[PDB]
């Protein structure tokens, strides 16, 4: 008569590794790292992405002509914008302290776009010929939408002096630029005047803009160069235009609405149809592991990114052949 | 293993024993089976369940990596923003690796311990009552029949 | 006749935590980390720090009127200031490469202000008229006490030519400022000439400063601006000035007597009447621990910062009840 | 515990025991009473103290955070500077919170061990002259006095 | 030691086993010498090569300091950039110091399991055959010779 | 008869640490900090360092006439520039980008010097009285040798209006700069002129430089300023110069041939006539470990940096006195 000690063995295949030994095969294993992803772009927590396609934050703002699909937007979760957009700045030029804005809108959920300078509202200047082959629409010469290319009317440009105050409760992105001319007949084309100046103000700016003359090269068929400059007018103060030539006034600015999570993304990827908790920029997750390697970007509720190929706990013991 | 019980003196583990983690094997006139012990198995449970969610927790606070974007004549600071945010990841990947590794060796040694404890509280039962045969087994001096194998089972044997 | 092996128990309480199991009962353990602070702000080895309250590191080192206080101040261990102090910049305007000030900041314990310009040597020119209702001390309009609003001397303002060469052995913080009136006829009223300029040279600076003119909103009932702008004079070399309007002039420059650690704290508790070797942000921490949770930013001799709650070290073993 | 002593086989400690960590207990015609054992107390002491000083001495090198300002146009670095420095603290505090964690079941453990050490011993020279118990107790054969059972404290029984 | 062989029971190591980590030595009429256990000496080889391969590979990607440089007017990032760098290079010191730390300590007890676990197997083998005195030796009942001897180390004594 | 079991002891010496027990001697043991270098500066697999000496990274770009040495340099695999380089920038000024330039050189191994513009092209300018005492070379007044110090022409300065569009596949970096005098007349002297620019232009540039005229401390026994300005100019584009004075014209221009691994690393270390697989600032690293504690900064084949003073594993076991 013969009574044993003794433990469990099993069938199991399931190896973890240890400091000592790898490959150990045990009875039962925990894994707690997600491989997997659906390899689409989803709708965050119901809320969908905004997502530009071909156009960029720039060709989006100032209202390239090509970016009509995102004249009114939606609230979005997130924004997803291509490595290289096509549609950025048709019209060649700079966007000016660019990245910071790109930053601000990490923290802005939903825009609403309001006329602040109607565009009958000019009186001693054309505003309906500044147009350029640069940014085409349907065929024909035409330009950012949001902003106004403003010109001589009957060979005079008398000195602009525009004001706006924001009643609105909310914070307002004013968007506007300048014109920098290749050539002095250019200016006078355009203008009439040969020297010339933009200043803006508002409680905190404090700004004179003085158009850059200089032949360069042809940018999509274009010598001359606009420069994009913007502001955040808070609630209660006034945003001061003076300008007697190349200025591109203001028609447009955004209100902020909505100030949440947010993040701009690139990818290369399209809409997915689908809905997520979880979401990077090679596809969505959905898993109840701790970690996950997909990639280190993710938005909403996501487990903590590893660059692990593996990682597996024992639970059980080590299982015998 | 540290404690010398599993693949150590008890060579290998039991495909029949499906009940728990660790028990007993008997051998007598009325037949043969195997018991697992409810206790050491249930404290097993607890230990390792607790540590899985020790490990999950300690992890939660990991870096979280924020997209950030520079014109061409920043290179230095998106150099610096690359190096950080890969700097993080590196730490915190090597820390996760490092906790599983050296938490399953934990683990394993963990059930060897149990084992050969519960081993030698059946050795310090049997005393000169039964042949110590050195594979994990005890071969009784006299008839040890069902209740009598129940007994040592139970901690009630003398 | 009966021996027996056995342990220590007691009637600790204190608990302690492992991987696998929690609130561990053991008879003896270590707590590392230390939660307690006075929340005062106080000395630190003596040393007194510069208290701010609502003055501004702006306004103190300009001489803004209302922080008459801080004209003449002693060696400090560390600087406080608000969060938002109401007593900055009193005339409305900016502060050039501000943080960077700061910075060199915290590597200053002792400024001795010493007279560099005086205000009895503007011969050409009118320097006791130069004041604003922006800017109010006792009653009537002042300005900033370190620098020098230059106004034209019976409608005529020649063109200004001064040179200070610091023959002190120390570096020499030079202040000075340019003003940006609202429009032509202020332009004309206070300085006479129309188009201005503040050239200022050292053998590293190479700065030329032009007034932009504009109308913008009334910020503390002006809509005038200064700009303000510093520079590190370094032992035998010369800081050479050239202006024919809208110079705000140095009339003080500190010298940096010692440098020592020290830091800028936001906080807006005020000083506490006490003695310490270890200051928070919150209060300060007397502890031999070798952690503690108290705030991330400290001065001094003190134990290393985890986001802990607990951190306690079981030294003794299991209790048992 | 891992080495079956401590709140195992030796089923709770002494509140009578107030002379050191480990030791014994003594019952025969004479009376009864406990002796601290000084040896493996004192290691315990050496061990556990130069453990705490290690942890303490360790953690030392921690980041230390500075207070740094940026303009309202600096949102990208004031950004870069804040996720570093949390970063850090992050790392750190987990860092601390995981090695007392580890320490402190490697701390329960040494004590367990120490126990059982300290009995093995005592089991070594009793040999076929004492009965085990099976709960920490040997009850001996023959009649054992004071200057016997000092002994065994001893490590000269026999 | 946590398993109370080395530097315990058994006393001190032995300059006269060059042969292997762990082993016997016997002593009868024929005569006296010494035999290192292959079977264990090769898995504790085994053991420590693959840690200290395990370590070395875990720790291969650690923070790359990168030159930088900064005019006059950017001291705030050029301090970020330093507090950063040498930010990862603490975290690193501190990884690699306490992973030598912990894993020497488990080195020194894997090697006092593997004496422990040789002498257990012997013990188990010997039985009632031979007097355990305590220091890590059997004395025999009856005479052993040199093939009675080879038994013992072989695992084929009775 | 009696058998025992036992364990290894040796003469070992060796001693390691466990966060119980400080120098505990153990029978093996294994170090894996390397602690030595050879302390010098060597190849790297085989391939020389670009070793400045006394010259600057501006000092050899720009073409300073002591930097003779380098006038063609072959394939660096690394840069080596002391702390304060005694030839940098002769003529004094600045170097406008001249961090983000360093940065760029770490991702270069080598450069091949190509003529933009001739010395010979300039018909309306003389080209050969732009010199100064400041750069000296064989004791005769130079300049830099990749740029001109462009004068006029019998009291004549005609706007230039210079283009060169890079035909080489390659990428190109084109220096230039611009001449600060000290007062009006220095200008009329060199330039004729007395209100002047410089206007750059490429496909993304957008650039007019103003002479910034002021009075300042003599800098090498000058008080003029030169400013140095540099862009990156891409296959296929076009590069536009206009400037009716003040210009220094590129001559000579960069082709980047390589794209590779390097550092510009600090030291006042010469060349060693070695070669190594890993280099530092202080010494060459050669070991199998698998850590080194010599220095942060390396490149090559390296063990990682720790800042300890020993690490070191114990393989065997407690070694018995
Ligand atoms: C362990 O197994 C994995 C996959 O089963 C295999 O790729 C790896 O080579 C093995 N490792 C070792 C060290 O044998
Ligand atoms: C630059 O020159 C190349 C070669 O002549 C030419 O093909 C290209 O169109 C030119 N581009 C510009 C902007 O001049
Ligand atoms: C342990 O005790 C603490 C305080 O005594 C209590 O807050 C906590 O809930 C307990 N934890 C567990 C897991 O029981
Ligand atoms: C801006 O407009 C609001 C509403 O008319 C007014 O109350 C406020 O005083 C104005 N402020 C300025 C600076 O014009
Ligand atoms: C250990 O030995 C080293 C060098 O042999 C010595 O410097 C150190 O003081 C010793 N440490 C202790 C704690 O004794
Ligand atoms: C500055 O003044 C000192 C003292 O007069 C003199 O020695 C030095 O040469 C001067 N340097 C300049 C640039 O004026």
């Amino acid at each position: 008569d013969q009574i044993c000690i003794g433990y469990h063995a099993n069938n199991s295949t399931e190896q973890v590794d240890t400091i000592m030994e790898k490959n150990v095969t045990v009875t039962h294993a925990q894994d707690i790292l997600e491989k997997k992803h659906n390899g689409k772009l989803c709708d965050l927590d119901g809320v969908k992405p905004l997502i530009l396609r071909d156009c960029s934050v720039a060709g989006w703002l100032l209202g390239n002509p090509m970016c009509d699909e995102f004249i009114n937007v939606p609230e979005w979760s997130y924004i997803v914008e291509k490595a290289n957009p096509v549609n950025d700045l048709c019209y060649p030029g700079d966007f000016n302290d660019y990245e910071e804005l790109k930053h601000l809108l990490s923290r802005i959920n939903h825009f609403e776009k309001i006329q602040i300078i109607p565009k009958s509202s000019w009186s001693s200047h054309e505003a309906s010929l500044g147009v350029s082959s640069a940014c085409p629409y349907q065929g024909k010469s035409s330009f950012f939408r949001n902003v106004v290319w403003l010109i001589k009317k009957n060979s005079t440009y008398p000195t602009i002096k525009r004001s706006y105050n924001n009643t609105n409760q909310e914070d307002l992105l004013v968007l506007w630029g300048i014109h920098h001319p290749n050539d002095a007949a250019d200016q006078t084309k355009l203008y009439q005047n040969p020297t010339t100046y933009i200043s803006v103000g508002t409680s905190t700016l404090n700004q004179r803009l003085v158009p850059r003359i200089a032949t360069r090269s042809k940018v999509n068929g274009q010598s001359g160069r606009m420069e994009f400059f913007w502001t955040i007018l808070k609630p209660n103060d006034a945003i001061n235009f003076e300008s007697n030539g190349n200025f591109i006034a203001p028609e447009y600015a955004y209100k902020i609405v909505k100030k949440g999570d947010s993040t701009i993304m690139k990818s290369e990827l399209e809409y997915g149809n689908c809905n997520t908790k979880c979401q990077t920029p090679m596809g969505a997750i959905n898993s109840s592991m701790p970690f996950h390697n997909i990639h280190p970007l993710t938005i909403g509720e996501c487990p903590k990114y590893v660059k692990s190929n593996r990682l597996v706990l024992a639970t059980g013991l080590r299982n015998s052949p | 293993g540290l404690f010398g019980a599993i693949a150590g003196f008890i060579e290998g583990g039991w495909q029949g024993m499906v009940d728990g983690w660790y028990g007993y094997h008997h051998s007598n006139e009325q037949g043969s089976g195997y018991a697992a012990d409810k206790e050491s198995t249930q404290k097993a449970i607890d230990g390792v369940t607790n540590k899985v969610n020790s490990i999950i927790d300690k992890m939660n606070t990991q870096f979280e990596a924020v997209g950030r974007e520079f014109n061409n004549l920043e290179r230095r600071i998106e150099n610096l923003n690359k190096k950080m945010e890969d700097g993080f990841l590196d730490v915190w990947t090597y820390n996760a690796e490092l906790l599983v590794l050296m938490e399953n060796e934990r683990t394993l040694d963990f059930h060897d311990s149990n084992v050969k404890n519960l081993y030698d509280k059946v050795r310090l039962q049997l005393r000169d009552n039964a042949k110590e045969l050195g594979n994990g087994c005890f071969e009784f001096y006299h008839k040890c029949d069902n209740e009598c194998m129940e007994s040592v089972r139970n901690g009630t044997y003398d």
